[PDB]
């Protein structure tokens, strides 16, 4: 049995930690909603 | 039940202790999350009950109490923020420039950020604070790192 608990407001944070790269990937989506890589 | 707009943790007491299985967004009286977090099961908010209204396994999205309300889209150029809500940890904003998932049916924004599975459903936002999609459905690329699509629904 699942329940929800508030965790905060949805706001943009100025001076947030900036990380992560921008990969351009060739992907496929199946009927089950699963993403996979194409080669 | 609590219906204030904002980000919420999706918890369960079925397993050992209380476990966080995912995250969602409450907007305009509708709770938005990923299908794989709840599997379309009913939700509790205090003494109130939330019933699924719309859902789709292929999109990996579900809405409770009403139709999908989030319609903002990534502009394809600007940095975004993942409002990460990790299990047992405080909400935190992480800024990043999204990459692209190229599919046979068009391109989708993607964020290369690594978090525990129970962070699925955390919103991804634009500079105006609008939810452009949810984090949690993606792929593991060469090296073992995770890349999530920026999954957005359709507002009818
Ligand atoms: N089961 S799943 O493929 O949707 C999944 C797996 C790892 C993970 N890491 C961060 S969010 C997330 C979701």
């Amino acid at each position: 049995d699942m329940y929800i608990e508030r965790a905060g407001d949805i706001t943009w944070e100025k001076d947030a930690e900036v990380t992560g790269n921008s990969p351009r990937l060739d992907v496929a989506l199946d009927e089950s909603g699963d993403f996979s890589l194409v080669e | 039940g609590e219906t204030t707009d904002g980000v919420y943790r999706v918890m369960t007491r079925r397993l050992l202790g209380s476990t966080q299985v995912g995250v969602g967004v409450m907007q305009e009286g509708v709770f938005h999350t990923m299908w794989h977090v709840t599997k379309g099961a009913a939700l509790r908010s205090g003494e109130g009950r939330l019933d699924p209204y719309w859902g789709d396994v292929k999109q990996d999205l579900v809405s409770y109490c009403g139709p999908w309300k989030l319609d903002a889209a990534w502009d394809g150029l600007s940095e975004v923020q993942l409002l990460a809500v990790p299990p047992g940890e405080r909400a935190k904003n992480i800024q990043t420039l999204p990459g692209i998932f190229k599919t046979k049916d068009g391109d989708i924004g993607a964020v290369a950020l690594d978090y525990p599975a129970g962070t699925s459903g955390s919103p991804i936002l634009d500079k105006c604070g609008r939810v452009i999609g949810l984090y949690g459905n993606g792929v593991v690329i060469k090296n073992g790192s995770y890349v999530s699509a920026i999954t957005q629904g359709k507002r009818e």
